[PDB]
């Protein structure tokens, strides 16, 4: 059943792919994962944001490789 | 084979997502596809929006599914079709001209930044992707981002400066990557990259990229036209250049190891064309003595066997070279009157080479010939005893 | 054979060469025929009388001038008795002839190679062809498509002739075995860089489909492959899915199956992974992620309990170190998902800890984890001396304490619990790791300090102890022995930090002499001992229980024992150690007596007992007390304080245990004065063997190294000639390595040497002159080697008159001009960096040499 779970997967992947995530909408992911970061800040570093942003491109690549377990 | 290799299929869909492949600047591949700032700039977001159709397509393509069967050729690894990774070049290709563009100019140095990562992200796609080789191929008006990467090229061979001497480094990776999925037809394609390999071999030029250029100039080798090429110029190879480099050991900045990198590349290389089927001859030779005369002092000084990787290149690389000093010997004789001006250094390296040799499980019966042929060396000259002590 | 047809081979014109060869070639083809034709384990026989005449017509197999039409021909008729030793190959039945072939086929092959390096190019280009072949019928039949197990597979086809039979499928693999085989042998004739992917490429197909054991094969070629030139990021992606693939399977595998795969499984792992700096960049920071995943993998699968061969599970204990210590968070994933994935593994180690057949395999992970718990403790401390505990610290050292207190509590429950040997293995294990932390967590050990195990858990541990002090039947009591040792190791190291207790002194040197207490009660010292009363019952029992190697790790415990408790039976346990009724215990004994003495009382020379245990005690007592010689030394009259290296145990010494046995102690004065004894020198000496130590001479220049910077120079001309002698037996001894580490520890000793004595300088011209003519004598080459190498220590050392006579005997190099010699001295004035005015002076000396000449 993986492969078909592979093919939801490759899905989620692509869906975090568009170009615009919402239409008429400037920003898209990867513009999200890597930022010029212009401007909670005192919650949130710009280092913060950083790390943060390396996990979620971690994370990206795994949803890419993983599939489903359905 | 149930898994069928599907991420196989993928042309490394995550080494394209991931931190710059160039160390270091937070190029961000994802930055750059969906970066607001060659030529058309206007329209660059259309090249963008072209990737991210290409990732989409590569994620969801898998050419080489269940082993590639459809998949096939000669060259060894036929890396997926992918056709969704090409539509990633000509994203590539913007960036990659703003660089060749500020090099056309007689300021912007981040400018040049991206474009190294784009010349990192065309390397990844050299990499895992058949279309892309073969678009690459294809091609005068032919390959325009292989006229890109060879006038780039260029402009770094010449006051590369800091940031053009990185972008050597890459572009070099991607020319020779393109090579190697190529076929030995391509080959004939890129003898005029072989035209602009000659600037990078200079001592000026750094050590990494050399390297790079010694392997692509063997892979240019397996084609019998850069064959030919190999030494284009009777007077000068392009090996008396690499013979150069190898003895001047110009780039101090360069470690040890990375010598010992270079080394071997050049033994490959020039084993490569011992099978075919100078000014540069004579210093091949020298230069290979010195190079068995420093590796071999290495190992001799050290009585413990080498446990360490770099040490066992070292020993590898003492069998191999001892054998590309057997057959320049048994080619000719003129070796030995080129070995004269450093024959004392040759006499007394070999024999110690000969015998940590001597002292392996590993060895080739050839390998043991090939001393057996030279390893002459009485290192008594036989002086007066008095006066020397 | 047709010698005469072997001598006109030599006779015949290169050009003629074809024919000559015909003529036996004739002869061998007919014998062929005879075995080779028909398909059958004589024919053995047949293949070394055709490496003998490979040996003996190189010429035959390959025309020497070749003509580029004898050479052709000769590629012919290789590529026939190749098509004919394939032939032999492909049954099953007939591959063990098929190797003794492939020694044939390749040892000629290399001699095609050196003759006819074209030739050669050509027919490994064949070789290889038909490598891809065999490959792709492989994938053919088992992707499923037609399995064709009947073809021709021409490939290095030879008009003169045979016909080049197909196995059955099976045998077709067998065939493919035997050219992995030969392709294993030639890697380095054949990597070019260009047919390194289709060398990867075969290895990778038959990584991923073949027998298990010729899929261990495979993983072996492919390693050899990875050493030499990397492995090619095209490869990259298929050769890591075979990895994870394989080491998903290692749970399901054969037993006979895990044996054939583990050594070449393990070689993969080590090479792959090397425990070594910069391994990280090699591999692909994706495949490195998923390597990481795969281990979780294993760990949630409990690989390590599955897993029925220890070798497999060392590896996957090396991959757990590589990824804890030899790559860096933040590379192979993002830091937090490395955290966490490291937080399972280490789970499953615990898990493993629970019951343990070795305690060594989970040992170094865990400690390579609980240092890196330490750095994120010591960046506690960087950012705003307060001790925090371990245990409540880290999760997985209040884990392992849980585990601990489980082991204890279990024991103490139940005699049947009581009674678990691996129970008492896995306690161990924490305790030796509890101490190597204490050793080397605290980051001041690098502020607070971390205690894993707390003293009262210490104590609660001692209970412990005792109650395996009670009597096990006898039928573990020497593996509780070892057990109980380990522990007492582990607080020997937390005492060697600080003692723990003085009555957790006094009871741990009444463990420790527990094993020979029996027949040392009536001692002095040990009758009046409070723990020697007690004692003596079990000892009545542990008497038995004591094994020789086993006493020889207590008795150097013993000597770990701190002087202010129980000093005099330290003493006695010593005097008992000279008895050295055990070998292994005389070495221990030495180990230990090299702590002991000093603090016992009169700081001075070596004793003269220990001495002379040291004259005539075995080969490897004189390699040990040389190794000790150079620390005793230095602590001769030092106070001798204990110091303790972190020691992470990625390599650890001998046995994980007796770490407290490799440890080094250093008084904080000694070093202020030299001290230089010369008849300290001489025991030494008498020690040293010209050969029978010649390793434990080598370490005892190693061990020199550090002696000679504690070196008064202060010695009498008497003394100082006795230093000198030494250095001159360091130049005779018969190892040339010997020489060359002799020279390597010259170079401290000069810079030791407190001046470049004019007298000293005298007497070292002197030596070296008696050992150049000695090496006239000789008319040895090697010796000249060990000479010239000498005179170039002398001049890296470039001391005073020492770089002017250095400087002399590169002139008498080159004045002699040896072929070896020279260019020596264009390394010595690079070991130097007035004595190249000495050299024109040798100058003027081969102007008047050449006098005498003429």
């Amino acid at each position: 059943w993986r492969q078909r779970s592979n093919t939801q997967g490759s899905i989620l992947i692509n869906l975090l792919l568009k170009q615009p995530l919402i239409p008429g909408s400037s920003l898209s992911l990867c513009h999200l994962l890597s930022s010029s970061s212009e401007s909670y800040d005192g919650s949130f570093s710009l280092s913060a944001l950083r790390e943060a942003q390396n996990l979620a491109f971690t994370g990206l690549n795994l949803v890419a490789r993983n599939e489903c377990s359905r | 084979w149930r898994q069928r290799s599907n991420t196989q299929g993928s042309i490394l869909i995550n080494l394209l997502l991931k931190q710059p492949l160039i160390p270091g600047s937070s190029l961000s591949l994802c930055h750059l596809l969906s970066s607001s700032s060659s030529f058309s700039l206007s329209a660059l977001r259309e090249a963008q929006n072209l990737a991210f159709t290409g990732l989409n397509l590569v994620a969801r393509n898998e050419c080489s599914r269940d082993g590639d069967p459809a998949e096939g050729g000669r060259r060894a690894f036929p890396l997926c079709q992918l056709p969704g990774a090409v539509h990633f070049l000509p994203l590539v290709q913007f960036f990659i001209g703003l660089h060749c563009q500020a090099l056309q100019d007689l300021s912007v140095c981040i400018l040049e930044g991206f474009s190294v990562t784009a010349l990192s992200i065309l390397q990844h796609l050299v990499c895992h992707s058949g279309a892309v080789v073969s678009l690459l191929l294809s091609g005068q008006g032919q390959h325009p981002l292989l006229k890109m990467l060879l006038h780039l090229l260029a402009f770094s061979s010449a006051a590369t400066g800091h940031l053009q001497a990185s972008v050597l480094t890459q572009c070099l990776k991607v020319l020779v990557k393109l090579a190697e999925n190529t076929s030995c037809d391509f080959l004939p394609r890129f003898q005029c990259v072989f035209q602009v390999l000659p600037k990078c071999l200079s001592p000026e030029t750094p050590l990494p990229s050399v390297l790079l250029a010694v392997e692509l100039l063997s892979l240019l080798a397996d084609h019998d036209q850069l064959a030919p090429q190999l030494c284009s110029h009777s007077e000068g190879c392009l090996l008396l250049l690499l013979y150069m480099y190898i003895t001047s050991r110009p780039d101090r900045v360069a470690l040890e190891t990375q010598w010992l990198q270079l080394e071997q590349e050049v033994v490959w290389l020039l084993a490569k064309l011992g099978v075919q089927s100078c000014q540069c001859n004579v210093e091949v030779v020298r230069a290979l003595t010195v190079m068995l005369h420093r590796q071999w002092l290495t190992v001799r000084r050290a009585g413990g066997p080498p446990r360490t990787d770099q040490q066992r290149r070292t020993v590898r690389c003492l069998r191999d070279t001892v054998l590309l000093l057997h057959g320049l010997s048994q080619k000719d004789k003129l070796f030995m009157m080129h070995c004269v001006e450093v024959l004392h250094q040759f006499d007394q390296v070999m024999p110690g080479v000969s015998m940590l040799i001597r002292g392996l499980p590993d060895v080739t019966d050839c390998e043991e010939a090939a001393l057996d042929d030279l390893c002459a060396a009485e290192t008594d000259v036989e002086d007066p005893e008095v006066e020397c002590g | 054979s047709m010698i005469p047809a072997l001598r006109e081979l030599g006779s015949a014109t290169p050009e003629e060469y074809n024919t000559v060869v015909q003529k036996p070639r004739q002869i061998l083809c007919q014998f062929i025929d005879r075995i080779l034709t028909d398909v059958n384990l004589t024919s053995v026989m047949l293949l070394d009388f055709i490496q003998h005449i490979m040996k003996s017509s190189p010429l035959m197999f390959v025309n020497v001038s070749g003509s580029h039409e004898a050479k052709g021909s000769c590629i012919e008729f290789s590529n026939w008795i190749i098509t004919r030793l394939l032939r032999i190959a492909a049954t099953p039945s007939c591959h063990l002839l098929h190797k003794k072939i492939c020694e044939v086929i390749c040892s000629l092959l290399f001699l095609f190679k050196s003759k006819s390096p074209a030739i050669f190019g050509v027919l490994t280009k064949e070789l290889l062809q038909l490598f891809e072949d065999l490959v792709y019928l492989h994938r053919r039949n088992v992707m499923g498509h037609a399995v064709e197990w009947p073809v021709v597979m021409s490939r290095f086809l030879s008009q003169l002739d045979a016909p080049l039979q197909l196995m059955s499928m099976q045998n077709l693999e067998f065939i493919e075995v035997t050219l992995l085989m030969v392709l294993t042998r030639i890697i380095a004739i054949v990597f070019f860089r260009r047919q390194e992917l289709l060398l990867w490429q075969i290895g990778c197909v038959l990584l991923e489909y073949g027998s298990p054991k010729i899929k261990s094969l495979a993983i072996s070629f492919l390693t050899e492959l990875f050493q030499l030139g990397g492995l090619p990021a095209q490869p990259a992606s298929t050769f890591f899915s075979s990895f994870l693939e394989l080491l998903k399977h290692l749970v399901e595998m054969d037993t006979d199956q895990l044996k054939l795969y583990e050594e070449p499984l393990s070689k993969l792992i080590k090479t792959l992974f090397p425990f070594e700096a910069e391994a990280y960049r090699n591999i692909e920071p994706v495949y490195l992620n998923m390597l990481l995943e795969k281990l979780c993998v294993m760990f949630e699968d409990g690989v390590l309990m599955r897993l029925k061969s220890d070798l497999l599970k060392a590896a996957l204990c090396h991959l757990l170190q590589y990824f804890l210590k030899f790559v860096p968070a933040g590379y192979e994933s993002a830091l937090q998902v490395r955290k966490v994935y490291v937080r399972n593994i280490c789970k499953a180690l615990l898990d493993v800890l629970g019951i343990e057949v070795d305690a060594e395999y989970l040992l170094g992970p865990l400690y390579a984890a609980l240092k890196m718990e330490s750095m994120e403790i010591i960046e506690e401390i960087q950012c705003q001396i307060k001790h925090v505990d371990m245990n409540q610290k880290s999760i997985l050292w209040s884990a392992l304490k849980q585990k601990a207190e489980s082991l204890q509590i279990s024991l103490e429950y139940s005699g049947l619990k009581n009674p678990v040997i691996e129970m008492l293995e896995g306690i161990a294990v924490v305790l030796q790791l509890t101490a190597l932390c204490t050793v080397h967590c605290s980051h001041q050990n690098m502020s607070v300090v971390i205690t894993w195990m707390s003293l009262d858990f210490y104590t609660k541990v001692l209970k412990s102890c005792r109650s395996l002090l009670e009597s096990v039947q006898k039928l573990d009591l020497e593996a509780t022995i070892d057990k109980v040792v380990k522990i007492y190791d582990a607080l020997i190291y937390m005492q060697v930090n600080s003692s723990f207790e003085d009555h957790i002194l006094e009871d741990l040197c009444g463990m420790l002499s527990l094993p020979w207490i029996y027949s040392h009660s009536d001692d002095g010292c040990l009758k009046l001992t409070t723990f020697a009363a007690n004692l003596l019952t079990l000892s009545c029992r542990i008497s038995d229980s004591y094994s020789p190697q086993a006493q020889s790790r207590c008795v150097f415990l013993l000597t770990l024992f701190p002087r202010r408790i129980f000093l005099e039976w330290r003493t006695a346990v010593y005097n008992w150690a000279l008895q050295s009724s055990h070998e292994v215990i005389r070495a221990s004994c030495v180990s230990g007596f090299f702590i002991l003495l000093q603090q016992q009382n009169s700081c001075n020379r070596v004793p003269k007992i220990l001495i002379d245990k040291v004259k005539d005690d075995s080969d490897i007592v004189k390699k040990e007390f040389a190794s000790i010689l150079g620390q005793l030394v230095c602590t001769l009259h030092g106070m001798f304080y204990l110091t303790s290296s972190l020691t992470e145990p990625f390599s650890e010494h001998g046995h994980v245990d007796l770490f407290c046995r490799n440890l080094k102690a250093t008084s904080q004065h000694e070093c202020s004065s030299s001290q230089l004894k010369a008849s300290v020198c001489k025991p030494f000496l008498f020690l040293l063997k010209k050969k029978i130590p010649s390793p434990v001479k080598l370490a005892f220049i190693d061990n020199l190294h550090h002696l000679c910077k504690h070196l008064d120079f202060r010695e009498d001309e008497t003394d100082v000639k006795a230093v000198l002698g030494t250095l001159l037996n360091l130049m005779e001894d018969p190892d040339k390595d010997v020489r060359v580490a002799f020279s390597g520890n010259i170079k401290h000793i000069l810079e030791s040497l407190d001046s470049e004595d004019g007298f000293i300088k005298e007497l070292f011209v002197l030596r070296m002159k008696e050992a150049y003519t000695h090496a006239q004598i000789s008319r040895n080459n090697e010796l000249k080697d060990t000479l010239i190498l000498t005179t170039g220590d002398i001049g890296r050392a470039a001391k005073g008159d020492l770089v002017p006579f250095a400087l002399l005997h590169l002139l008498h190099c080159l004045l002699s001009k040896s072929a070896s010699v020279s260019g020596a001295a264009y390394t010595e004035i690079r070991a130097l960096v007035q004595y190249k005015k000495p050299i024109c002076q040798f100058l003027v000396e081969s102007l008047h040499s050449s006098q005498m000449t003429a």
